[PDB]
């Protein structure tokens, strides 16, 4: 059921920290029911090295440790799962 | 104790599951808006309140310091809204006693 | 063709002593008598031992379960 | 817009002042 | 899937397991699960040793690389 | 198998040990079908030092190397 | 009545009649643990003189000028990778801490010294910077000592995104220590107090580290 | 798993093939060669080498589209990679495809795109 609240988060521009330390930052296009997550106007820098940019990006659900998410985001209105 | 229930019964059996379970935990969190400490796989601890878990212990959290040493020096970053997937958690240990 | 589960229902049937190397590990090793297990190779062992293999010593820990999810690989002593 | 090689001494200066 | 191992059946191998272990031997089967069974498993230690450890198991997911000695 | 055995030591004191090295020793409160588990007054021990009283403590079935039974 | 597949059959069919979750609570010792508590942080000072602190209007207006120059560098960015410039033909840069202490007194953070660091030399300077604060046996003013503000904002402006976590932290210790100097301000002037109050301004709304808000 | 081997085109399954693609694995590029996205596997081929690489899916952390200095498919392996005489003898590797015909980029990404979601996980216990 948590992973249909990120489903609603289309559009939001989060950043994504890896099981490997490494951090993408980018605007979300979808998330699946495998919490596979697809980006676009992706920043994504690996532990230790150089940010490199990337159009698109897709992440295997089971290499996600957290979501950053926005701050702003209405959480309270979100978690209503009907 | 059933393969398949009503599903009002079966979300009634879920929330007993999460109130006499190892999961209870959490759901003391969410109830009491106390915080959790939480040994993140990633060798960092988490400390911040549950808002929402589900039976894989993913949770939405707001209000976490994130809290790690390495070389011998003490760092720290907070984070105001987090969604954790269930897998990176190691260890749950609630009402953790801090300064003051 | 060798099954896996053919081995180990043969490990079980003659008590046999095995030695477990681990996923997250290298300097230590489990080993025991299989006296149980379930479809993801969870195991329950009597006699479990830790063998330290830089010392090349033993902890006794009784009965125990393994979770099959450290398994790497499965050798008869 | 491409120049100004002051820039973040500049933005930094008058966000001071 | 059973016909991608499928070709390497009776074959002498050289299996990189994770934590830098190596081991070499004759694959005699393999379930879905990827459980393999290993014949004539030799354990390559870095003190450049090697210890026959006979018929052995081994859990795929500790396998990074394969590669076929034949 | 592994399911009776974790259900006959529910009540009882545990020992824990992770994937990751640490141990916890307590009383094992409950397990789901996951094989999460719940212990209560919890001391963790590093490297076999007792590191801290950790209380109640939810464990994580994915981190568990094996759990034993103690005394 | 098992021949080599058959125990599975006999165990997936055992697990069943099991009850799969169980509770069992006291017995045995049990009660309330003494616990061993947590090695924490400590917060900075609440302040004195919430006047001196700045107005919304003004923390917003001052974002707006950090996220606009934040911007203006990226086109600059685009525009060298365009010209085909190899950050990895940038020759090796000095550890020295000392030979970089004197040449930020002494150059400035133009864009034409700035944009030739990788994203690994801004942490290394910002940390050089974060103990050019932390106590050097210095009076620092920020508002006297100029050329580590003006680098400090250059250093932040410039931090290529995702910022790693360290990067978080090595920032953290900045939001502190100009929290601590600005403690020190009387009423010692509104400007005097003036860039610390930027360098939180920034860390709470542009680096979202809110557990500061209160010292902003 | 990786395997090391000569690889040819699969049966059935095979969702995407092109030639003249190189691969740049870390810092080395390899050579040039044919790849094959196919349900079970990424696979390619070099065209002056005797022996390719299969990769599982399970193994690609994640991919997408980048530019070099030119538009190409970017992925990452979940261990590094240890290529005798190619590459490998730090816990990941960094993968680039890099097709000569840039409009193929696309066509490649949804090709991996389709087969990721092809492959999922139980309950999971990773790094």
């Amino acid at each position: 059921k948590l992973v249909r609240f990120l489903m609603k988060l289309s559009h939001e521009t989060v950043t994504i920290e890896l099981k490997n330390g490494t951090q993408v930052h980018g605007t979300i296009t979808g998330v699946d029911v495998s919490m596979n997550t697809h980006l676009k106007a992706v920043k994504m820098t690996l532990k230790n090295r150089e940010p490199v940019q990337l159009e698109t990006l897709s992440i295997r659900g089971n290499n996600i440790r957290y979501f950053i998410l926005p701050d702003s985001l209405p959480l309270d209105t979100l978690l209503v799962d009907v | 104790p059933k393969s398949e229930m009503t599903p009002e019964e079966l979300q009634k059996r879920e929330e007993e599951e999460f109130n006499t379970g190892p999961l209870s935990v959490l759901t003391q969190s969410v109830k009491n808006n106390t915080q959790v400490l939480i040994n993140c796989r990633n060798n960092k601890k988490l400390l911040g309140r549950v808002k929402a878990f589900d039976r894989h212990c993913n949770m939405v959290l707001e209000n976490v310091k994130e809290m790690w040493t390495e070389v011998p020096v003490n760092k720290d970053r907070y984070i105001s809204k987090m969604f954790l997937r269930g897998d990176s958690v190691i260890v749950v240990l609630r009402n953790p006693l801090i300064a003051g | 063709m060798v099954q896996p589960i053919n081995l180990i229902f043969r490990y079980l049937q003659n008590r046999s002593r095995i030695q477990v190397w681990l996923y997250e590990q290298v300097n230590m090793r489990i080993e025991g008598c299989i006296i149980g297990f379930d479809e993801y190779m969870n195991l329950v062992l009597d006699d479990a031992e830790e063998i330290h293999s830089k010392t090349k010593s033993r902890k006794q820990l009784g009965r125990i379960m393994l979770k099959g999810d450290n398994i790497t690989l499965l050798q008869s002593v | 817009a491409v120049w100004d090689d002051s820039l973040l001494v500049k933005t930094y200066d008058e966000s001071v002042g | 899937h059973p016909p991608e191992l499928k070709k390497f059946m009776d074959k002498k191998l050289s299996l990189k397991l994770n934590g830098g272990r190596h081991v070499q031997g004759i694959l005699r089967g393999f379930d879905p699960f990827m459980n393999l069974v290993i014949d004539e498993c030799v354990e390559m230690a870095t003190s450049g040793q090697q210890n026959n450890i006979g018929m052995v198991v081994i859990r795929g997911n500790s396998i990074i690389m394969l590669e076929a000695l034949e | 198998n592994p399911k009776p055995f974790l259900n006959g030591l529910t009540g009882k004191p545990v020992m824990v040990k992770l994937k990751w090295g640490m141990e916890y020793k307590g009383y094992l409160v409950s397990v789901d079908g996951y094989m999460n588990m719940q212990l209560a007054n919890t001391e963790e021990y590093i490297d076999g030092a007792l590191s801290g009283h950790l209380g109640e403590v939810l464990i994580r079935c994915n981190n568990v190397l094996y759990i034993r039974g103690v005394e | 009545p098992e021949s080599g597949e058959e125990y599975l059959m006999h165990m997936f069919y055992e697990r069943k009649r099991c009850p799969a979750v169980v509770t069992k609570r006291s017995s045995k010792i049990r009660n309330n643990t003494g616990n061993t508590t947590l090695e924490m942080l400590d917060n900075p000072e609440l302040p004195p003189f919430k006047c001196l602190l700045p107005t919304p209007e003004w923390r917003d207006e001052q974002v707006k000028s950090f996220q606009a120059a934040r911007s203006q560098v990226l086109v600059l960015r685009k525009e060298l990778a365009n010209n085909n410039y190899d950050q990895s033909g940038e020759p090796p840069l000095t550890s020295d801490q000392e030979k970089w202490k004197e040449f930020c007194r002494n150059q400035q953070p133009l864009l034409s010294t700035l944009l030739h660091l990788t994203q690994n030399d801004l942490e290394l300077l910002l940390e050089m910077l974060s103990k050019w604060l932390q106590d050097p046996n210095t009076t620092v003013d920020l508002l006297h000592d100029v050329w580590l503000a003006r680098w400090l904002y250059a250093t932040l402006v410039c931090l290529h995104l995702p910022l790693e976590p360290h990067v978080f932290s090595t920032l953290r210790y900045i939001a502190r220590t100009c929290i601590h100097l600005r403690n020190q301000l009387k009423e010692d002037e509104v400007q005097r107090a003036a860039p610390y109050n930027l360098l939180l301004t920034l860390t709470v709304q542009v680096f979202a580290q809110n557990d500061f808000k209160d010292y902003i | 798993m990786v395997l090391i081997m000569h690889v040819s085109p699969p049966e059935h399954g095979l969702l995407y093939t092109a030639n003249n693609i190189k691969l740049k694995l870390g810092d080395k590029v390899v050579g040039e060669g044919t790849v094959y996205i196919a349900q079970n596997t990424l696979s390619w081929q070099p065209t002056e080498l005797a022996e390719g690489i299969s990769i599982e899916w399970k193994q690609v952390s994640l991919h997408g589209i980048s530019s070099n200095p030119r538009k190409c498919i970017y992925f990452m392996l979940d261990h590094k990679v240890e290529w005798n005489g190619v590459y490998g003898d730090g816990e990941v590797t960094e993968c680039w495809l890099m097709p000569e015909d840039i409009h193929t980029v696309d066509t490649m990404y949804s090709a991996m795109t389709t087969c990721q979601a092809l492959h999922p996980d139980s309950a999971n216990s990773d790094s």
